[PDB]
């Protein structure tokens, strides 16, 4: 079953579709080489055992929960939204009582009634699409697979493979 | 928790974490201390710097 | 004495764990 | 198309309305 | 060139 603790998986970006691009294993850190002495066992591996530990706790309490590492499309609620708020246009002329006094033979280049027209406005409509770049660092905290590759294929992350599509549940990369 | 996940790595190795005179045990400090006219052990250990 | 002063008599109190001594 | 007039949209600038301050 | 801050204790 355990096969270490091994290292997490770090999730790559890209300009989103949805997806996060594969995960790959760690390889700027060690605690899996040689040289040091038997006695960094645990001094070294409690270590590892740290960062592990820590993002479980990390990836647990920042990330929405999924039925998929790589969801391929975040709901309209799970985007984020970041889209502005409403506003007020003072408007600055009548147009219905500043009209007939042209009409009546006065060329303008205030002094009228104090008539003053308030408008509001809003913003658009929710968005569906890949996840923003500062919603993607507590998205796609780094996973610890603890028994790689142990049980049938069908529990097997697919979705750690930078070529591999899981609304055809192939891998087709034209090569 | 929810800090950094590479601090137990950097605190161990000194490229985060605590100056080394927080680092070090209490009786080595004032060792280095009294020894530092002749005899320095102040470029044996690194200040993290963040 | 042609001369200037400066605000000077407060330091970086910096620690080796921070570049930057905090504000509230 | 074969068409040598224009339409009217046959309403005006805005629908949308604010109050007086 | 230049390159880490004094890396060693006050003492």
């Amino acid at each position: 079953m355990s096969k270490e603790i091994p290292t997490p998986y770090m999730w790559s970006y890209q300009p989103q579709m949805g997806l996060a691009a594969g995960a790959a294993q760690d390889y700027s850190t060690r605690m899996n080489w040689l040289s040091a002495g038997p006695a960094m066992i645990s001094r070294v591996n409690d270590i590892r055992a740290h960062r592990n530990q820590i993002l479980l706790e990390q990836s647990a309490l920042t990330a929405t929960p999924r039925n998929h590492l790589n969801p391929r499309n975040w709901p309209a609620a799970l985007v984020y939204q970041e889209i502005p708020q409403p506003t007020t246009v003072l408007l600055p002329r009548d147009a219905q009582a500043e009209v007939q006094l042209t009409n009546s033979g006065v060329q303008l280049a205030f002094t009228p009634r104090q008539a003053v027209l308030t408008l509001e406005s809003s913003s658009s409509q929710p968005r569906s699409g890949g996840i923003g770049t500062l919603q993607f660092v507590e998205e796609f905290t780094p996973s610890v697979y603890f028994n790689p590759f142990s049980g049938s294929p069908g529990h097997y992350p697919d979705e750690f493979i930078p070529n591999f599509d899981a609304i055809s549940e192939s891998v087709d990369g034209y090569d | 928790m929810a800090t950094p996940s590479m601090l137990p790595q950097w605190a161990y190795m000194h490229i985060a974490g605590q100056d080394a005179s927080e680092y070090l045990s209490p009786g080595l400090v004032q060792f280095a201390r009294a020894t530092d006219t002749y005899f320095s052990l102040g470029n044996k250990f690194r200040n993290p710097t963040v | 004495d042609i001369n200037f002063s400066s605000l000077a008599p407060r330091h970086g109190t910096r620690p080796f764990m921070g570049t930057w001594s905090d504000i509230g």
